[PDB]
């Protein structure tokens, strides 16, 4: 909705603009740091098992 | 710019001779004109500022009128015109999604309504004939009124009671629960809503249309607003004109439902206006005809028969009372004009139920018993077993012991008590009581504590949305709770059950 | 009255010969449009023309459980 109400304003420039180079850009996603629990907690049980 | 150029060559400047009475008097609001010599009652007057006004009393020397305005551009010496119509209000559905004033003009801005038809507010109520009984359902999402008072479609119901005890939320619950159904696709389950804000300051009704607008329930309402600050002939012609909005639904259709919040305050507006006309005062020193005043009004809300359209006119005016004591003169006045009431108290509202809902005294001619199929079973069972409570569960003293007699029975309602509490502008749906009440009602609760059911209650109802959708779909789609979905549902409580505590 | 409609269409287009905004404003439509520009960004808040967002954010720090077992 970035882009529909900045069509119908007149005043550009820093309008259609920053709507052009702000959203050309990645998402930043997030970071997998939760691998070492995973298999280290796990086998621990099962050759108890 | 455009528009004002544009504005003033559609601008027609017709002339023609008027009938016109020099002015004799102007106080408080009141022209005695002298003149006017073949004006009807309650014609509306014109006078020459651009105010408007309605001749009430006929007489042969002078001509009562009263004022739609303010009284201090109007000068003895003044020009009075004629019309010539009967006082009337635009009517449509293009009002629809607006905030007027108490003769059709906008007073929110988004410009000028484009309306085509005219209504009188002083139109009569339709007769024996053309009536039907009360065969539809209307939902207000409340727990406690969709179970223990329904009220039918095309039949007036009171809420009574006293100030800050709920009677504007429980009427803005049912503007929104209907957000579902306008969605939808059949035509026939949708209903359109009016809401009529007499006596009430701007500071409220400004903030009310925010309420009504996140929710995006605006969008299928309209406001009729005569606020405080209104001259008393516009706060008592406010309610006959939202009125006459609701029947282009109703006599064309569709089904629509009208909120007087409030009307007692229609009635101070009575009896100013007509004392200042020299009429001698009845009691309280109101005038002789208030019963007529609020009969005429609430006997237009019908429930026409199929081979006119079929259309309803549900009606659920507001009183409030003075102390909470219903013996007084506007509120038995009205009590005997609607089919049922729904009492809203104090003491419920503090010691925690809330909706304060006397669900005692709350009696409803129950409008062909047109709850529903499925809430017939769960809820008949309900109102006997919340019955068998209320007559002997009224002690706090205890000195003697019979849980294999007494205290079974009483553990049964403090679990469906503590079911009947709501929040607030988050009503629910249908089926989604069935499910709540299902569980209250089949003993799977009394293992509980009851400083628990209202968390129970959201944990269980997040769960059915997300993991049993196609269960709920059933009982909405085939009416009634099948043996099978008797089936079905026994499980889920009990998996759940198995697991909400751990 | 069309001498009246054309009298307030020929001062219409005098208007329409416009410099600066207001014709007779002089301190009063200075400090009106000034005091009322300030009340749309007072309690609104402090927003430039066309700054992009800028943040950043941190998850849930995933912590194991100690068990010894059997
Ligand atoms: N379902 C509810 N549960 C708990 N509190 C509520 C509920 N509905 C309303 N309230 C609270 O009760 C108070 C009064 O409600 P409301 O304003 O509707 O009363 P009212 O009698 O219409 O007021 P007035 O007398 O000014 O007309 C409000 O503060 C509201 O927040
Ligand atoms: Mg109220």
């Amino acid at each position: 909705d970035w882009a529909y109400y900045k069509a119908t304003v007149a005043k550009a420039g820093l309008v259609d603009d920053f709507e052009k180079k702000f959203n050309a850009l990645k998402v930043p996603v997030p970071e997998d740091k939760y691998t070492a629990l995973v298999d280290a907690e796990e086998q621990e049980d099962v050759k108890r098992c | 710019s455009s528009i004002l150029e544009e504005r003033i060559l559609g601008a027609d400047t017709s002339v023609d001779l008027e009938e016109t009475g020099r002015v004799l008097s102007i106080g408080d609001g009141i022209a005695r004109v002298h003149g006017l010599r073949n004006v009807q009652a309650e014609e509306m007057v014109e006078f020459s500022s651009g105010l408007k006004g309605m001749s009430l009393n006929l007489e042969p020397d002078n001509v009562g009128v009263v004022v739609f305005g303010n009284d201090k551009l109007i000068k003895e010496g003044d020009i009075v015109k004629r019309t010539g119509a009967i006082v009337d209000v635009p009517v449509g559905e293009e009002l629809l999604g607006r905030v007027v004033d108490a003769l059709g003009n906008a007073i929110d801005g988004k410009g000028p309504i484009g309306s085509k038809t005219r209504r009188r507010v002083g139109l009569k109520a339709p007769g024996i004939i053309p009536r039907i009984s009360v065969r539809e359902p209307m939902q207000t999402g409340i727990k406690a009124v969709d179970s223990l008072v329904p009220i039918g479609r095309g039949q007036r119901e009171l809420i009574i009671g006293d100030r800050q005890t709920g009677k504007t939320s429980i009427a803005i619950d049912t503007i929104i629960n209907q957000k579902r159904f306008n969605d939808g696709t059949d035509e026939k389950k949708k209903l359109y809503c009016i809401y009529v804000a007499i006596g009430q300051k701007r500071s409220t009704v400004a903030q009310l249309v925010k309420r009504l607008t996140d929710a995006d329930a605006m969008k299928y309402t309209i406001v009729v607003s005569a606020t405080a600050s209104d001259a008393a002939p516009l706060q008592y012609l406010a309610p006959y004109s939202g009125c006459s909005m609701g029947e282009y639904f109703r006599d064309n259709g569709k089904h629509a439902l009208i909120i007087y919040d409030d009307l007692s305050k229609q009635a101070v507006a009575y009896r100013q206006m007509s004392l200042l006309l020299r009429r001698p005062p009845g009691r309280e020193a109101y005038p002789g005809d208030v019963f007529y005043l609020h009969s005429r009004l609430l006997e237009r809300a019908a429930k026409m028969n199929d081979a006119f359209g079929g259309g309803s006119l549900t009606a659920l005016p507001v009183i409030e009372t003075q102390a909470g004591d219903v013996s007084a003169y506007i509120p038995t006045n009205v009590i005997s004009i609607t089919d049922g009431q729904i009492f809203l108290e104090t003491e419920l509202f503090y010691k925690g139920i809330r909706p304060a809902i006397n669900v005692g005294l709350s009696v409803s001619r129950v409008g062909s018993a047109a709850q529903t199929r499925a809430m017939k079973q769960v809820a008949g069972t309900m109102k006997l077993e919340l019955a068998q409570y209320r007559e002997v569960a009224a002690f706090a003293q205890f000195g003697s012991d019979l849980d294999a007699a007494t205290q079974q029975l009483l553990s049964r309602g403090v679990r469906l008590t503590e079911l009947l509490k709501q929040g607030q502008y988050a009503p629910m749906a249908i089926e989604e009581q069935v499910a709540v009440i299902y569980a209250g009602v089949r003993g799977y609760l009394d293992k509980l504590e009851p400083s628990k059911i209202t968390k129970f209650e959201n944990a269980f109802l997040s769960h059915v949305i997300s993991q049993h959708q196609a269960l709920l779909g059933k009982i909405r789609a085939d009416g009634k709770i099948s043996e099978e979905t008797d089936a079905k549902l026994k499980e889920i409580v009990t998996n759940f059950l198995a697991g909400f505590e751990a | 009255v069309q001498k009246l409609f054309v009298d307030k269409i020929r001062e219409y287009r005098t208007k329409r010969q416009t410099s600066g905004g207001p014709v007779d404003a002089g301190p009063e439509y200075q400090q009106d449009l000034d005091r009322e520009l300030f009340k749309l960004k007072q309690m609104y808040g402090k927003a430039d023309m066309n700054t992009f967002p800028n943040f950043t954010f941190e998850d849930p720090k995933f912590e194991a459980v100690e068990k010894p077992q059997s």
